[PDB]
């Protein structure tokens, strides 16, 4: 009886790794597939591993785009830098060497831009925060599936490296876009804007 | 343009500050140390071999 | 410690070349009841008779041992705090000086001092490491001991094992009841889960005949996160007969193969030493991502510095014309009062 | 179904409302991009180009 | 009269409904406990003590949401490895700020303490500590879990290290001033606050003498059953209801009332009106000099950050307050 | 105040220093030993009285060869502890024995 009991125990221990994998190719592809699947699912918030914990993966980025980013922007200016007297100097400069019948539109056209330029920083910070969270998804992913990848630790870490490479490849691209987006706001002021009247 | 845009002046007038060049060189050299820190990262991998 | 010597040295430079502090190794603290074999365990980790040893009460004043890596700048030597920069190439003098210093404060009548002894040991074939040799746990106040000497020693133990960044070696004799191991009992006060506590069973060769510690070793009685490893070592006679390490190995191995064939290759002191090496490697591994993180941070900083000049300009012509254009543009704009730089 | 048609009408309202928000933003976004990437660009480049 | 008006004024403008006060105190504890649990898991390496709610909410009468909930985060530094230094003793010569010096490196080298992650040169960095802990509050803390748990909207502020209760279901809103500081003294009073100095060395710290000042006014009242703190509470509400006094906060009033407190006059409620006008006279005089030396540190001029002309205008506003006492109420 | 020094010899020397460093048209060399705490450098502390921004003050760290073993001044040198407009430069020089030798 003991012999039988022990055999069950030892097989249960053997079931801890399952197999030594003689297929290689298909195995690797499956390991990759499963990781990438759950990785993307973690982004969605549709992962199998819904361990209740710190906000991460999906809605944490929602948080970044609202509770962090949205609020951050709400704290910026809108009257920051507007020293009445300095502005009076600025509009005198806007007039320049000539005489004037009235103040130039240049006025706010430049002063607004100064404030717009201030909106570039926190925007780029937001991007960086997401980049961090995208890396944190890996940390989340390492809480599960990895136990199979512990049979190929080297692979496991190689996967992680590749993921972050991809993230870094797409990082500066977004940075360029965001930079451009600010530049677009600086490019032109629409005084005919539907919400802008006085 | 008439005064400054000469083919010889593209080598003369366009001379970089050496102090600036050294400053940025050092930044690059420190980055080269971080290229060497890919061998630190190689060592990170090596510490998993035991 | 062996290949760790150059591995770690390389892993010092990983910090030196990034301007970071080098990872500190957890403090090695040995605990347990009097004459359980504590000092002997530490001796097996050195290879030299640096510690006092014997039956009953011997260690009566915690030793703070600082192992010191020596560069290529006495091949091996020690140094005591209370003798300043005196160098000890005589390692018997070191042991004897510990004995002397012990008697100077703790005395020579079972009294135990709360004032530890600081000793540095230097060699080019060792790595920086902090170790602690503690007095054995007791119950009765004997000799010059105080009524609460048990609690004094308890607090002296807690002084070191209370630090998360340490390895607690719960050294208890095989012929005693491991289930009552004071070593583990006090370890649980600072490490109730055993996360940094290793169970050590010494004097297996003296284990009560007819009994075993297989259930303890297999975690059936005592569950330990770092596992349970037994030990065989020299008795009073074998120390006095200068039994060699090889002889000790032969007796250990043969005994263990005859005692616990299957656990023999886990109890084997060599296995323990390798395990300890692994534990240090794990300790190292824990912070390698932090190391890599710094590498990444620095790269961003250095690139940011590179962004201060942008490029070295290999176009020349167009660059010059642009520089001229921009200047003249803003120059004229300044005349107008329409410059970007208002 | 009728209840579902009413739910569809809700959806249609949501579509209209959000769409108009998007379109409104686009009305300002494009012009600016054109000015930035084309008009203001060549306004400064052309001199060096010629 | 002034006397009658002050008595009503307390009831009408000082008192902030007890229901809100009790709820605020409950949430103060709840937030603290959540953050304790969070810091245990977020910074298990650091020896954070139990967080302590305090401030006006407890220190006085029904302050409620009138001012911040003060939340202590205890930086249990390893005794003997860290030492208190005056800012003026360093190159960054600012006596109002303080430094925490790392020492005993010959026995405990850097990397041995958890606080060595903040070690710059040979000093503890209040700046880096703030950066990490503010980041933890800014994003790391699961405020959706806190809001869900407590039945409320709670989030981090966009300045310093403060939190905002946007609304507790039971009609309550308030803010929390998180004070990360070294336990300091065995009197459980003076703290070493992780100060956010922008100039000089941002690693510097602020000696927190709040509870010392509060305890002093408490003691002064307890010496003769006086109403020094009642006057302070009245003055606080006066500032809340007077935009001219927006530059004079609780700290400003505290320094004035401490000066007043060190006296032997009629300290009963029957002479609130008398002492009210006396408070105005003392404050106005200080404003006329453009100088308010802190009671526990005379080198700190609390009006030095204010425009002299505005300072005088405040004194003139308060002077009209002397002319028509009840007009401040 | 030691030997023939006055009670306010600290202030006397301070004023003797100020006599020269108070002149904009000067270079202030803030010479402090490496084995002491640079963050408390009296050299810099008095320099800030006449040059609070360090515009004409250079930080000098001598006796690097005597610096407390196990510690460093990298943070000082890199401006992490002490920001200096003219930078921070360390020095190695002769001891009593090396001068006499
Ligand atoms: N037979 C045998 N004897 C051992 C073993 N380990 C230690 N001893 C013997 O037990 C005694 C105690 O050894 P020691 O290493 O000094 O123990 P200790 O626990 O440090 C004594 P203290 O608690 O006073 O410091 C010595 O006489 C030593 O020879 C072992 O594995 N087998
Ligand atoms: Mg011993």
């Amino acid at each position: 009886t003991r012999i039988n009991v022990l055999a069950a125990q030892y097989q249960s221990l053997l079931n801890s790794y399952g197999e030594p994998v003689d297929d290689k190719s298909a195995t690797l592809l499956q390991l990759i597939t499963k990781f990438a699947t759950e990785y993307c699912n973690t982004i969605e918030g549709t992962a199998k591993y819904i361990e209740t914990s710190e906000l991460c993966g999906g809605a944490r980025i929602c948080y970044i785009f609202h509770e962090t980013f949205g609020r951050t922007l709400e704290s910026v200016d809108p009257l920051g830098g507007l020293n009445t007297i300095d502005i009076l100097t600025a509009i005198r400069n806007a007039t320049g060497p000539r005489p004037a019948l009235f103040v130039p539109e240049v006025s706010f056209e430049l002063l607004v831009k100064r404030q717009i330029k201030r909106l570039e920083e926190p925007s780029l910070r937001c991007v960086e925060l997401v980049h961090e969270e995208m890396q944190r998804i890996i940390q989340h992913c390492s809480n599960y599936s990895t136990q199979e990848l512990l049979r190929f630790p080297k692979l496991h870490d190689a996967i992680v490296e590749v993921v972050t490479c991809l993230l870094r490849k797409r990082l500066p691209v977004t940075n360029e876009m965001v930079h451009n987006l600010v530049a677009i706001e600086l490019a032109y002021i629409n005084t005919k804007h539907p919400d802008f009247a006085d | 343009v008439g005064q400054l845009y000469k083919s010889s002046l593209l080598d003369d007038l366009l001379t970089e500050s050496e102090d600036m060049a050294q400053r940025r060189k050092e930044a690059a050299d420190m980055l080269k140390a971080l290229q060497g820190a890919s061998q630190i990262i190689a060592e990170i991998r090596e510490t998993h071999l035991w | 410690m062996e290949a760790l010597i150059p591995v770690i040295n390389k892993l010092q430079d990983v910090f030196n070349t990034v301007g970071a502090d080098i990872i500190q190794l957890p403090q090695i603290v040995v605990v347990g009841t009097q004459s359980s074999g504590k000092s002997s365990v530490l001796e097996s980790l050195v290879g030299r008779d640096l510690l006092p040893r014997g039956t009953g009460i011997v260690t009566r004043r915690p030793l703070i041992l600082q192992l010191v890596h020596v560069s290529q700048e006495a091949e091996e030597w020690g140094k005591f705090l209370h003798t300043k920069n005196k160098l000890y190439t005589d390692f018997d003098e070191i042991r004897q000086e510990i004995e002397n210093e012990t008697e100077r404060i703790s005395g020579n009548n079972k009294g135990v001092s709360p004032e530890p002894i600081h000793l540095k040991i230097f060699s080019p074939n060792v790595v920086n490491l902090t170790l602690v040799d503690l007095p054995g746990m007791t119950k009765v106040p004997v000799g010059d001991q105080p009524k609460d000497i048990e609690l004094q020693i308890r607090e002296l133990i807690l002084r070191f094992i209370s630090n998360p960044n340490s390895i607690i070696l719960a050294v208890t004799a095989a012929n005693t009841d491991m289930a009552t191991s004071e070593a583990l009992k006090i370890s649980r006060e600072v490490d109730p889960d055993g996360r940094r506590t290793l169970a050590v069973i010494t004097k297996l060769d003296l284990m009560d005949a007819g009994t075993d510690a297989m259930d303890v070793l297999m975690g059936r009685v005592i569950p330990v996160k770092l596992g349970i490893i037994g030990v065989v070592n020299r008795s009073q006679l074998d120390i006095n007969n200068k039994k060699s390490v090889t002889d000790s190995i032969r007796d250990e191995y043969a005994f263990l193969q005859k005692k616990y064939p299957s656990l023999a290759n886990r109890n084997g002191t060599k296995y323990l030493a390798r395990t300890l090496n692994r534990l240090l490697m794990h300790h190292i591994r824990d912070c390698l991502p932090e190391l890599k993180t710094r590498i990444n941070v620095l790269a961003a900083q250095y690139q940011s510095l590179l962004n201060s000049y942008g490029e070295p300009v290999d176009d020349k012509s167009a660059t010059l014309l642009q520089l001229i254009t921009k200047f003249a543009t803003e120059y004229c704009n300044t005349i107008e009062g329409t410059a970007k730089y208002i | 179904s009728a209840r579902e048609q009413r739910d569809c009408e809700v959806i249609e309202r949501l579509i209209k409302s959000y769409f108009l928000i998007v379109r409104k933003n686009i009305q300002d976004s494009v012009p600016k991009a054109v000015m930035h990437f084309l008009v203001n660009h060549v306004k400064d480049t052309l001199q060096s180009e010629l | 009269t002034l006397q009658e008006r002050l008595l009503a004024f307390e009831r009408d403008r000082v008192t902030i409904p007890a229901a809100q006060v009790a709820l605020a105190k409950q949430l103060a504890g709840d937030i603290a406990l959540e953050l304790q649990a969070y810091f245990r898991s977020k910074f298990p390496e650091l020896p954070f003590g139990a967080f302590v709610p305090g401030g006006p909410l407890y220190d006085g009468l029904q302050a409620g949401a009138a001012d911040h909930v003060r939340l202590l985060v205890p930086l249990v530094l390893e005794p003997g490895l860290w030492s208190l230094v005056p800012g003026v003793d360093t190159v960054a010569r600012d006596p109002r700020c303080w430094a925490v010096r790392r020492t005993q490196l010959e026995f405990c080298p850097r990397g041995s303490s958890p606080w060595d992650r903040f070690l710059v040169g040979g000093y503890l960095s209040s700046r880096v500590l703030l950066e990490l802990l503010r980041k933890a509050l800014a994003a790391s803390v699961n405020w959706p879990a806190i809001g869900s748990l407590l039945g409320c909207l709670i989030r981090p502020s966009m300045a310093s290290e403060e939190l905002l209760l946007e609304v507790q279901h039971e009609r309550l809103e308030l803010t929390v001033a998180v004070l990360v500081a070294v336990p300091g003294v065995d009197a459980d009073d003076r703290l070493l606050l992780a100060w956010p100095l922008e100039g000089l060395a941002g690693n510097l710290w602020l000696q927190d003498l709040y509870p010392v000042e509060a305890a002093r006014l408490r003691a002064l009242d307890d010496h003769d059953a006086g109403t020094r703190r009642r006057l302070l509470l009245l003055l606080c509400a006066v500032c809340r209801g007077c935009s001219a006094l927006g530059q004079l906060g609780r700290g400003h009033l505290t320094q004035v009332v401490l000066r007043l407190g060190e006296d032997n006059v009629d300290w009963t409620e029957e002479a609130l009106g008398e002492r009210f006008l006396q408070a105005l006279e003392l404050l106005i005089g200080s404003l006329e000099q453009a100088s308010l030396p802190c009671h526990f540190n005379p080198s700190v001029n609390l009006f030095s950050s204010l425009r002299e002309e505005e300072i005088d205008d405040i004194g003139y506003a308060l002077y009209s307050g002397l002319q028509e006492p009840e007009g401040l109420l």
